[PDB]
């Protein structure tokens, strides 16, 4: 996650790996034939430069079932 | 070409052989392992969300050309 | 030629008895040679446009 | 409110002997531009400078300088939201013993009145301390009076006292030059000075104001006249 | 977001870098998870709709109450969480109580949704008490604007709609409200068509079985607001899943 | 007494200074005059420092 | 760092900080760029104009409706630039206050007036830790009973002061000098073209050009004290005449 002031600690070697996606993820280095299959229960606490669509362009809800699809689970 | 690897000798520096570019070997353990089915009817409810990450994830890879009929990208 | 060999520029020499062997052409770096080199993707200026 | 609240006070002591919290205050008063208020014992001047630098402000109405009631004005330092309440409190204040009194509020008693509520605004919770520090002058009962109020409660009665930008070099050029019991024509030429000392907010008469309050009540005056006095200094 | 240790996201008196509260964005969530109230503006009046789940086959009509009627020509639809939507409705209905009484004639909504709002705000403003997860709409009929339809979020925003659904699927409902004119159209034959809405929504494959709650403040009832009659209501139900097929 | 100090630094400089105006002037003795101005203009950069709450470390 | 250390506890509720004024009091400025509205202000001296930007994002919305001019009272009306969430409470906390001197004094309060007891009033929220400060901040415009045409901003910390030309918005410092210009030049105002001032002004920082249903207009002229929506129609009619200027 960006957010960076830090001058104590915080590697920024985890800045670089953040920052890299985007760099990989814009189109002059291609992406737009491979999909990148995102997962994260909390998108709570990262930032928009990673996620927003239009960089990863779909975006799929999961809400919390109701009682058929407990019917076919079970 | 820049990025290739090509071998030398140690004992007088001769260019030993000519390799092609390659991964590390964290990135080895990163390549394909498969996973296998739950099947759609087979994996509870959800029935609208099935719709969704077919459509968006595996389709345009294997069914490609009703996308490039779409004119999509 | 005593012209070609310069501060700025780079040249080989033997491991054996140090003399300039040969000249070879100026300083680079692997990783810029490339990002030079190619230009993919290319990008259209229209799009940017309205802006 | 509509809510359960907070009553826990926000300051701490230290074992140092000081409140944090109107620490960083002072350190917002200085930030301010310069206002000065000078007593010369024949009248009360406060001048300040305003940072507009656009002189797109229609006021002739609120200023720096606003008239709290007919004897009684009041100049501030720093910051302008924590000015607004100050300047409507005073207001009030000037209303509660005008009923009484019928004379305006008198200023050394206006100070132990604001200072028991700016005490309390850090000693409880759901409030903060201050970090505008006030200058008060007026003129009632022929005498004329200057303080100094703190953002923390304290009250001062000063003869010439600096704050805003560069109050240290404000203070010691005032003893230099004002001595206690000059005339009326040094307290304001040595206030007009204070604020040239470093100015860098449009150099234009509507950028300061000043207000001064003597025998007759207290006006505020027009910014062409105090651009007259700012012309003799350099 | 963040997920701070200490504030931000904890609290709800406290802004970000940006100017935002993290607060009233995890509420914002709720609506998204339970079932759609739709309600469009007609000019005759307003026409309500939510479908309530039948989660327990041992439930009568009247339970889980998403829609109430709040004076005797407003309504209130609401989606998302049912607790934070009880607050609100006992607010309303109060408001719009005593401007009937003492006024006499019939609350212009405009001026309601921005009172409503504002409180739904001022508690998200406080760190002592809880943003409100709950979407919902206030619906009238009018002698000064005719209907109106505003619907509130969870943040204490409101705008006024010709035609609004919140719930799990706004985008579709949206859509098929866009592609109709019930903007201007009569209550009679909305009812039928909020109803068929509903069906498009709700799936035999994600949810068993619901109750049609529709709300009339329309010209049948003469401006009267009542939770649908059970004639008129079944008639609008059994159009809405003979249509689809 | 005209300095307020600040540092041991700013003692040793009022010395300093009053060298470089005698080299500019082109002195080959150091004047009482020179201890003057150097005073002046030494405490002049503590005041700058003093406005800007600084010690002697920006 | 800075904006967002810990002090006190003065990056989550109002006390002082080693800024030299208050960290969440600053998020309160920042806030206003987050609702995406930009608004100028021009003071004319037959009419006091404020356009701002009307946040349109459905095409289910009835016009008349959805706005954020409001009518304070029947000499005052407003723009509310900022968080919307904020906008709305903020403006019923005014109402109160505009109707309260209403009873009282018997007559139509002065813009200056309104100002005060509004500014005031976010002043408490800003002193306050039980509520942080409003995201908006409320720009008045009306004629004054003898100044003339007057138009007074309050802060969305609260502290108000008059002007000839405000600007608030996601870029208040570039407005302002685009409106400082036009001041400069002066045109003289009419009921025309202080109007038309305002709007591109809104328009060339920005880098727009609008719709009329994507700009709102509102004034208070002295045709008559009490505040107009002025309606697309009319909107339309100020947006082409911005054309070959000055």
């Amino acid at each position: 996650t960006k957010r960076f002031d830090s001058e104590k600690a915080g590697d920024r070697e985890v800045q670089r790996t953040m920052l890299e996606l985007l760099n990989q993820l814009d189109g002059f280095q291609p992406n737009t034939q491979v999909k990148v299959i995102a997962a994260t229960n909390r998108v709570d606490i990262l930032d928009p430069a990673l996620l927003r669509s239009g960089r990863l362009d779909r975006k799929i809800e999961f809400p919390m079932p109701n009682e058929e699809a407990r019917a076919r689970i079970m | 070409k820049p990025g290739d690897l090509v071998g030398v000798n140690k004992d007088s520096y001769l260019i030993l052989e000519t390799l092609p570019t390659e991964y590390d070997s964290r990135v080895k353990a990163m390549e394909v392992d498969e996973r296998p089915t739950e099947q759609y009817s087979d994996i509870g409810g959800l029935d609208k969300q099935i719709q969704e990450l077919v459509e968006a994830i595996v389709l345009p890879m294997n069914h490609k050309e009703k996308f490039e009929n779409l004119g999509i990208q | 030629d005593k012209s070609k060999l310069k501060p700025g520029t780079r040249v080989a020499l033997d491991m054996t008895t140090l003399t300039i062997m040969r000249y070879l052409p100026r300083e680079v770096d692997p990783l810029v040679y490339n990002m030079s080199h190619e230009d993919p993707g290319n990008v259209s200026y229209s799009e940017i446009g309205g802006l | 409110m509509a809510e359960r609240g907070y009553s826990f006070s926000l300051t701490t002591f230290s074992p140092s002997g000081k409140l944090v919290q109107i620490e960083y205050a002072l350190a917002a008063v200085a930030g301010g531009a310069p206002s000065v208020g000078i007593k010369a014992a024949n009248g009360v001047v406060l001048a300040t400078e305003k940072k507009q630098k656009s002189i797109l402000y229609d006021e002739r109405s609120v200023h720096k300088v606003e008239p709290i009631t007919k004897h009684i004005g009041l100049v501030y330092s720093g910051m302008g939201p924590d000015y607004r309440v100050l300047v409507h409190r005073a207001r009030k204040l000037a209303q509660q013993y005008y009923l009484v009194y019928q004379e305006p509020i008198p200023t050394a008693q206006l100070v132990q009145r604001v200072a028991s509520v700016m005490q309390e605004y850090t000693q409880s919770g759901g409030v903060r301390p201050f970090g505008v520090s006030l200058l008060i002058c007026g003129w009632n009962e022929g005498r004329p009076y200057l303080f100094q109020s703190d953002p923390s409660g304290a009250y001062f009665a000063w003869k010439a006292t600096a704050m805003g930008k560069n109050y240290v070099n404000g203070k010691t050029f005032l003893e230099k030059r004002y001595n206690e019991d000059l005339e009326l024509e040094d307290a304001i030429h040595t206030a007009i000075l204070t604020l040239k000392e470093s100015f860098e907010g449009q150099m234009t008469e509507d950028n300061i104001e000043v207000g001064i309050c003597n025998e007759a009540g207290f006006r505020r005056l027009t910014p062409t006249e105090v651009r007259d006095y700012l012309a003799a200094i350099a | 977001m963040s997920s701070i240790g200490t504030g931000y996201d904890l609290s709800a008196s406290t802004f970000s870098p940006d100017g935002r509260v993290f607060q009233v964005e995890y509420a914002m969530k709720a609506v998204e998870n339970s079932s759609t109230a739709i309600g469009i503006r007609c000019k005759d009046g307003v026409v309500f709709g939510v479908e309530k789940l039948v989660l327990s086959k041992l439930y009568e009509e009247g339970s889980n109450k998403r829609l109430f009627n709040v004076d005797r020509h407003v309504g209130m639809a609401v989606a998302g969480l049912l607790a934070d939507a009880r607050s609100l409705a006992d607010i309303a209905r109060e408001e719009a109580s005593n401007f009937r009484s003492n006024f006499g004639y019939n609350i212009p909504l405009k001026h309601l949704a921005d009172r409503v709002a504002m409180y739904v705000h001022a508690y998200t403003l406080y760190s002592a008490v809880r943003p409100f997860g709950c979407s919902f709409m206030l619906g009238s009929y009018s002698v000064n604007d005719g209907a109106q339809l505003y619907m509130i979020d969870p943040s204490g925003v409101s705008y006024g709609y010709w035609g609004c659904a919140i719930g799990k699927a706004r985008q579709a409902a949206k859509t098929e409200i866009e592609k109709l004119q019930m903007k201007e159209m009569t209550c009679r034959d909305v009812v039928k068509e909020v109803a068929k809405i509903i069906y498009i929504v709700h799936d035999e494959v994600k949810d068993k079985a619901f109750e049609l709650e529709l709300s009339w403040v329309g010209e049948l009832t003469k401006g009267r607001h009542e939770i649908v009659p059970k004639d008129v209501r079944e008639e609008a139900e059994k159009y809405a899943k003979e249509s689809l097929k | 007494e005209l300095m307020p100090g600040a540092s041991g630094a700013e003692v040793k400089g009022v010395c300093t200074e009053a060298g470089m105006y005698a080299l500019r002037e082109r002195r080959v003795h150091v004047t009482q005059e020179d201890f003057e101005m150097a005073v002046a203009k030494v405490m002049q950069k503590d005041s700058e420092k003093n406005m800007s709450i600084k010690k002697l470390w920006k | 760092m800075s904006r967002g250390s810990s002090a006190g506890f003065d990056r989550h509720i109002t006390i002082f900080s080693p800024e030299g004024r208050l960290y969440q009091v600053e998020y309160a400025f920042k806030a206003i760029n987050q609702g995406g509205l930009t608004s100028v202000a021009v003071r004319g001296k037959d009419c006091a104009v404020i356009v701002t930007q009307k946040k349109v994002p459905d095409k289910l919305l009835d016009s008349s409706t959805v706005t954020h001019l409001f009518k304070i009272t029947e000499n005052i009306g407003c723009v509310m630039t900022g968080m919307t969430a904020d906008s709305r409470s903020q403006v019923q906390r005014a109402r109160y206050e505009a109707a309260n001197w209403k009873y009282k004094y018997g007559y139509e309060i002065p813009v200056d007036m309104l100002c005060k007891r509004i500014a005031d009033i976010s002043q408490v929220y800003t002193q306050n830790a039980e509520m942080r400060p409003l995201g908006c901040c409320m720009i008045l415009i009306g004629i004054d009973e003898e100044q003339g045409p007057q138009v007074y901003k309050c802060d969305p910390a609260g502290y108000y002061c008059g002007f000839k030309a405000t600007a608030a918005g996601v870029k208040q410092t570039e407005s302002t000098s685009f409106l400082e210009k036009k001041v400069k030049k002066k045109f003289d105002w009419t009921f025309e073209q202080t109007v038309e001032t305002a709007i591109t002004c809104l328009s060339t920082v920005l880098s727009i050009d609008f719709k009329p249903s994507e700009i709102e207009v509102g004034v208070v002229t002295v045709e008559n004290p009490k505040f107009r929506i002025l309606t697309e129609a009319e909107i339309d009619a100020h947006l082409v005449a911005l054309a070959e200027r000055d």
